[PDB]
RNA sequence: CACGAGUUGUUCGGAAACUGAGCACAACGUUAUAUCGUUUUGUUAGGAAAGUGAAGGAACUGAAAAGGGGCAACAGAGAACCUGGGAUUAUAUUCCAAAAAGAAAUUGCAUGUGGG
RNA sequence: UUACCGCGUUGUUCGGAGCGGGGGCUCAAGAUUGAAAAAUGCAUUGUGAGUUCUGCGCUAAAGCAAAAACCUGGGGU
RNA sequence: AAUUACCGAAUCUUUGAACGCAAACGGCGCAUGGGAGAAGCUCGUGUCAUCCCCGUGCAUGCCAUAUUCUCAGUGUCGA
RNA sequence: UUCACUUAUCGAAUGAAGAGACCAAUGGGUUUAGCGUAGUCUGGCUAUGCACCGUCUAGGUU
């Protein structure tokens, strides 16, 4: 005595199931101006030295490199500690890397893109190209942290390294100056922003499709 | 001298309108995916009368569109409505007395209330006694529909505000003489506390701007300017002119 | 934190540990074996209370005047090993708070005045 | 004027425990200044204001419930008790004692009987 | 089964959407019989008039406050 | 010493910034620790439901913190 | 100064309760730029213009 029972959603007629609200729900204010606050950033137009921190770093070639900077992770308490009772490293630190740009101690230099108070590193990459320090954008302070045993980095710089890993400096060096030194002109010139939403984008075409 | 009453009114302090009888405001339903994809159905359960008010009000019926439950609207009523009358709001409804249509889909010369200035405000137009509106024409190209309002202005609306088919119930009240004054008191009991009305040349030159004198007179012309301050503003305010009108009567407003 | 099926947001129920007991912040020593004195004050000797006692089995007395008629049946049996049936209590006008208590029929009150020295 | 005495309640009036015309704590805003304003036409606040049923494997744990807390009527709503007394100097639908002068109604928790 | 006539109030009305006659179900207010209760109180049992709660169901451009608390049902459990 | 003077140890009712909630109310709570209870239960005891009494904590805001407490976000990433 | 845009700003409704597309650009990409053609630039490759590719997928009824 088993049989099937459809229930009747349209207007009108059952009782419907509950249904998934999550876009049409009134949020926290903080979670709807975290949103809009993308949302502004993409519709407005964003001058050069601002839009060059959105054209980053390749993924493989960003795993390289934070390949070589774990690597070269600096010493912790307990291991400083142990020593001293009786090495080589990253250059760390806003200060510290600001100096050994400024000297030309650095032989590469690894920027973080999404930095809170941007005004921290906006100038970095005109410093590094008024030197000759080959720089790269990168994608999460996060993931600096995490290379160099921290919480977080703003930036870090490679200044000495082994022969076991000179040749994979020296592509790294390659592949990067591929991105940012060599096109300083487009970089300089290009502006950002100024895209339209989807809804909008739409709008517009079948507009056109009407109106041709 | 001192503040002048209609100043003093603009505190609102016993002068509040008295509304402990009413049943609450009178208003159409929510404009939801329901009313503007299809239509829903309503029962007339009861007609009533609330004081202060000329016309009668309905109490409507209908289902909850998500929940298990009865919902119940309180409109005005048009002439003719009936308890256990079907009510039909959306956007594929029939023409008949009571239901709810979109202007775009209301055809052009019918005579309508209830009627939305902006849609979803839930009826602003031709509210009172016998009033109601005429449609004059509809223009497809930018969506609009122009109304002849009750006091005879021409007015241009979206197609997509609702109105109500028929005209408001309680018409030819103002036709019958009151005759005493108890019974303007028991009117304007009801509504607030504005009655009776002394005349400004019979008060003192302390309260009011034409009082004062040993003949009852105001001694400058009564037509006031429209940037006057207030306390000066009364009498006849920026009018355009005044006497007994000979001819047509033109209509009144900006 | 997957679907919501409510127009608005409401904060979500999490773990809540609860309150320790302190150490307690009182330190004077307090005598279980005293508080009946306090409840009950002393006897009354007047012409009506004197009726009451030969008629009625009833005694009366001035209590504490924020005690209640509980608290003065079980300090009436701890003082004077006696059962009480009833307890009617009056504010006075001076301020004083006065019962009238009966005794169980097992128990006579003109034995229990003579006892307490009346 | 002096001295000594007198007001007794499970049910009477109030509170515990309703809402009204209304008030204004929180939150937010404003002001050199909070000792200012909004705060019931369903109804705070740019607004994350719900703290426990059933559970299962003795207490813990957490699903479902938009719209913060409170006050304002001793004539509105609500509200389980009546007679007799030879029972006072003065209180009584409040006191009276095993033949309660007596007869009831109602609330909480337990125990037996029957039914289930 | 009623032929525009019939029922009914002091009074402004009711009827094929069910008048009237026979027999019934139910509600409200009273009466009666008894327990209480004579064991109490003091030193009978009939008419007429007046007055309350009650019932007769529910002026007006004036049209009859709200909530707690409680009651019954529809469903699932 | 019911003498005086001084002070190091104590006691310190109801309120009030008054702060668990109220207030022409000696009113009403939640958590936790105790006390009394010839109801019942048991072998004069012991135990005790409903009712009753006492101690401690419980305002809002802000700061610090959690051997590293529980979460939320179509914020940025990365599995 | 007149036309178009939408994110600032302003108004209304609601318990912020169902916007738009899938019907495909004058759209987006090295974390959905993969690949050709023609110029221009410094050896890792870019810029401009055009072409193809990915993102890109459903269905009442007729
Ligand atoms: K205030
Ligand atoms: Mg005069
Ligand atoms: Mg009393
Ligand atoms: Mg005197
Ligand atoms: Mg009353
Ligand atoms: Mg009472
Ligand atoms: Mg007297
Ligand atoms: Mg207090
Ligand atoms: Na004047
Ligand atoms: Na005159
Ligand atoms: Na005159
Ligand atoms: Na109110
Ligand atoms: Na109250």
């Amino acid at each position: 005595h088993f049989a099937a029972r459809p229930k009747n959603f349209g207007i009108g007629q059952d009782v419907p199931y509950a249904r998934d609200l999550s876009r049409f729900m009134r949020w926290p204010t903080f979670v709807t101006m975290q949103r809009k606050k993308r949302v502004l950033q993409r519709r407005l137009k964003v001058p050069p030295a601002l839009n060059q921190f959105t054209k980053v770093l390749d993924r493989a070639s960003r795993n390289e490199a934070l390949k070589l900077i774990k690597k070269y992770a600096p010493e912790t308490r307990k291991a400083r500690r142990e020593r001293l009772q009786k090495p080589l490293a990253v250059v760390t630190g806003l200060q510290e890397v600001t100096r050994a740009i400024e000297k030309k101690q650095a032989r590469m230099v690894v920027i973080a893109n999404n930095v809170d108070p941007v005004e921290l590193v906006l100038w970095m990459p005109n410093l590094c190209r008024a030197n000759k320090i080959p720089y790269a954008i990168v994608k999460d302070m996060a993931r600096l942290g995490d290379a160099i045993g921290r919480k977080t980095a703003t930036c870090v710089a490679l200044t000495d390294v082994n022969a076991e890993d000179e040749a994979t400096l020296k592509n790294l060096i390659r592949s990067v100056n591929a991105r940012f030194l060599s096109r300083s002109d487009v970089i300089r010139r290009q502006w950002g922003g100024l895209q339209l939403s989807l809804r909008s984008r739409a709008e517009l075409r079948k507009k056109h499709a009407r109106n041709a | 001298g001192k503040t002048v009453l209609s100043c003093r009114k603009g505190n609102g302090s016993v002068y509040q309108v008295h509304g402990h009888k009413r049943l609450g405001p009178a208003k159409l339903r929510i404009l939801d995916y329901a009313e503007r994809h299809g239509y829903m159905r309503g029962v007339v359960k009861s007609i009533e009368h609330e004081a202060g008010r000329g016309a009668a009000l309905a109490r409507v019926e209908f289902r909850h569109p998500y929940k298990f439950r009865r919902v119940k609207e309180l409109m005005v009523a048009p002439e003719g409505m009936f308890t256990g009358q079907s009510v039909f709001c959306g956007q594929k409804a029939p023409l008949a007395i009571g239901n709810v249509l979109p202007l775009g889909q209301i055809t052009e010369g019918c005579i309508v209330c209830n009627v939305e200035a902006k849609p979803g405000d839930r009826g602003t137009l031709a509210r009172a006694s016998g009033d109601y509106c005429i449609i004059i024409s509809h223009n497809h190209e930018t969506g609009r529909t122009r109304l002849k309002l009750p006091s005879g202005q021409k007015k241009s609306v979206p197609s997509t505000s609702r109105a109500m088919i028929g005209i408001i119930s309680g018409g030819g009240r103002i036709e019958k003489p009151v005759l005493k004054a108890g019974n303007s008191f028991y009117r304007f009991r009801g509504k607030r506390n504005c009655w009776p009305k002394v005349r400004g040349v019979a008060r003192n030159p302390v309260e009011h701007p034409h009082g004062g004198g040993n003949h009852q007179h105001i001694g400058h012309p009564s037509t006031v300017s429209r940037h006057s301050p207030p306390g000066q503003k009364v009498g006849l305010i920026a009018a355009r002119r005044t006497g007994r009108i000979r001819g047509g009567k033109a209509v009144k407003g900006a | 934190r997957k679907s919501y099926t409510r127009p608005q947001f409401r904060r979500p129920h999490t773990y809540r540990k609860p309150a320790m007991a302190k150490p307690s912040n009182r330190v004077t020593v307090e005598s279980k074996d005293i508080a009946a004195f306090n409840v009950i004050r002393y006897p009354l000797t007047t012409d009506k209370a004197m009726k009451k006692i030969e008629e009625n089995n009833t005694l009366t007395f001035i209590v504490d005047s924020r005690a209640n008629k509980t608290e003065i049946k079980k300090a009436m049996r701890k003082l004077y090993q006696v059962k009480a049936v009833k307890v009617n209590t009056l504010i006075r006008p001076d301020g004083l708070k006065k019962a009238y208590i009966r005794l169980s029929a097992a128990h006579d009150a003109l034995d229990t005045a003579n006892k307490i020295g009346l």
